[PDB]
């Protein structure tokens, strides 16, 4: 029985509360199939909820073709996971979903997960099952000309920006020279989630939020105020987390180019992305 | 010498390029690598020689960065049996093969991820997004793949005219997702994709579905702007390209990073600078 952890964020992960009898309200898509529910324990001292979406979808069916039986609890600390040095040493830990792998509390990572070179060193990733990247989420009028814009390029009080707190997105602004001055803004500014971060664009506490485009163009595709600006940096993957110890890895890989090839990926677009 | 590795590959511009040796020189201009390619003396005979040719492109980059990174020297040859990858009668030819059969360690080039590759041999991170994408001249009306016109073509009159170059991971999803398709298409195959392209332009062919990368290249550095992918370079069944390792290799690991380190770094992009971005 494999421990899941997965994260909210919309469209992925939805996290809706339970109904009174501590079962998950019968709701259905669009096109009338059933939406799939799993009930998740997360924080508010954790308590059962209702998780959907793209991810659960995807979980659902690795558990089916790969015959495992799991329980799916969100992670504690509400973060993807950075890794940070601890008590002034010079050793790191990982926190977020990532530490939660690293350390037991989960066997598989199933969430928007950006597969990259510093995580890659500690965890297994599956193949993608889906490519994006980052674009920046900025009120409908605001006219951002890129990454060299004056208002990200020169920071002032007048235009916030930030992303979310121990994101890969937080550490690459850390660790790329050349955004250093941005980080320091940034470093002001970040966010607890990316629900809060989109909110406070719409509610102009925050002018621009940078972050995931598979997320954002979601995000302005619902939100008639909001808009994207398009791709920032490098393309990126989302894959499932493992540890180097587990013995699912090569199946999990193999499930996920199954079902890019099967058409059951793009299907998982069409009914929770487009 | 465990840090000397054999490595195939295979031409398809702009991935891998294959040009002559000077043969004053028997040297490859800078830039390129050496790379060999066995010849055969004729039909009737396993007798050849190996001719010393040149090679470069977008994935002879990423093997001289990796070689750089990872710190190994190789061997690199041209398959010879095959192309990218078939099973046939159970058994894997081309650059797949080359590598499940141990004649090379990781085979470098165009060459794309898939499930049933993946249960032979091991592949690293994708290191170029691709997928099936269906090229047509401007002004054709195809949805998709799921196009009815694709799906049931006799359902049109005329019916629509489309084919692929067969015996690679494109033919195979085909084959595996929509037999009739499949099979109607079959009479249109197409010897490589140059002969496609003139295909099309020649009113020969209403469509062509082939790998995205490479299509998307093409439609890039089409005279005139003429043919196109339907979308916006649209990618059904999303995947990449990536290396392909021995099962349980040991440069596995160290090949994963260094690739994602590349990506990470902005190494990535320079090289689609340099060898992909087209005038359309
Ligand atoms: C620098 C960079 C380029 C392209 N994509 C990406 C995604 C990034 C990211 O951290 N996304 C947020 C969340 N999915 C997570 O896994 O932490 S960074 C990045
Ligand atoms: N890249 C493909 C070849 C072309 C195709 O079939 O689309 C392969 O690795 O088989």
């Amino acid at each position: 029985r494999l421990k899941i952890v997965t994260i909210h964020q919309e469209p992925f992960v939805y996290v809706k509360p339970t109904l009174s009898d501590g079962t998950c309200k019968e709701e259905f898509t669009v096109n009338g199939d059933p939406v799939k529910k799993v009930i998740c324990t997360g924080p508010n001292h954790t308590v059962p909820q209702c998780c959907y979406g793209f991810c659960i979808d995807l979980l659902i069916k690795l558990a089916r073709t790969m015959n495992f039986t799991y329980e799916v609890h969100l992670v504690a600390d509400g973060k993807f996971g950075t890794q940070e040095r601890v008590n002034n040493s010079n050793k790191k830990e990982w926190n977020g979903m990532m530490g939660e792998l690293l350390s037991g509390q989960a066997d598989m990572i199933v969430a928007p997960l950006t597969i990259n070179n510093e995580r890659a060193q500690y965890i297994e990733f599956s193949k993608p099952f889906k490519y994006q990247g980052l674009t920046i989420l900025v009120k409908k009028g605001t006219r951002i000309t890129g990454i060299n814009d004056p208002r990200l390029r020169n920071p002032s009080d007048k235009f916030i920006y930030a992303t979310v707190k121990q994101s890969s997105v937080d550490i690459y602004f850390r660790r790329q020279v050349e955004l250093s001055t941005m980080y320091r803004h940034m470093e002001k500014h970040n966010y607890e989630s990316a629900a809060e971060a989109i909110q406070a664009v719409r509610d102009n506490k925050l002018h621009a939020f940078i972050w995931d485009s598979a997320v954002l163009e979601f995000e302005a595709s619902q939100k008639c105020d909001l808009v994207t600006t398009g791709e920032l940096f490098f393309r990126s993957g989302f894959g499932i987390g493992m540890r180097k110890d587990s013995p699912w890895k090569q199946n999990v890989s193999l499930s996920i180019l199954k079902s890019h090839e099967n058409g059951f990926m793009e299907d998982l677009d069409k009914t929770w992305v487009r | 010498d465990d840090n000397h590795l054999s490595i195939v590959t295979l031409e398809e511009a702009p991935f891998v390029i294959v040009e002559d040796i000077d043969p004053l020189t028997e040297t490859c201009v800078r830039n390129t690598v050496p790379c060999r390619k066995f010849v055969k003396i004729n039909n009737s005979t396993n007798e050849g020689m190996n001719v010393k040719k040149c090679c470069k492109g977008f994935c002879i980059d990423i093997l001289k960065k990796l070689s750089r990174t990872v710190k190994f020297t190789y061997d690199l040859y041209l398959v010879t049996n095959g192309k990218h990858g078939k099973k046939v009668n159970n058994v894997w030819n081309g650059m797949i093969g080359e590598v499940v059969y141990q004649r090379a360690v990781m085979a470098v080039g165009s060459l794309t991820i898939n499930e049933e590759r993946s249960e032979v041999v091991d592949f690293s991170v994708p290191f170029v997004e691709t997928g099936i994408s269906v090229m047509v001249s401007r002004g054709t009306q195809v949805t998709g793949l799921s196009d009815k016109k694709f799906q049931r073509p006799h359902d049109y009159s005329p019916p629509f005219r489309f084919g692929t170059v067969p015996n690679g991971s494109t033919e195979r999803n085909i084959r595996n997702n929509y037999p009739y398709m499949h099979q109607y298409m079959t009479r249109f195959n197409q010897r490589g994709v140059e002969d496609a392209l003139v295909s099309l332009k020649t009113g020969k062919l209403d469509a062509f579905i082939y790998d995205a990368a490479v299509l998307n290249y093409k439609a890039g550095r089409d005279e005139g702007c003429k043919l196109v992918t339907i979308g916006s370079g649209y990618i059904f069944a999303t995947t990449g390209y990536g290396i392909a390792l021995q099962k349980g290799s040991p440069w596995k690991r160290q090949i994963d990073l260094a690739l994602l380190q590349f990506v990470g770094d902005g190494e990535m992009e320079e090289l689609e600078t340099l060898w992909l971005t087209g005038i359309c």
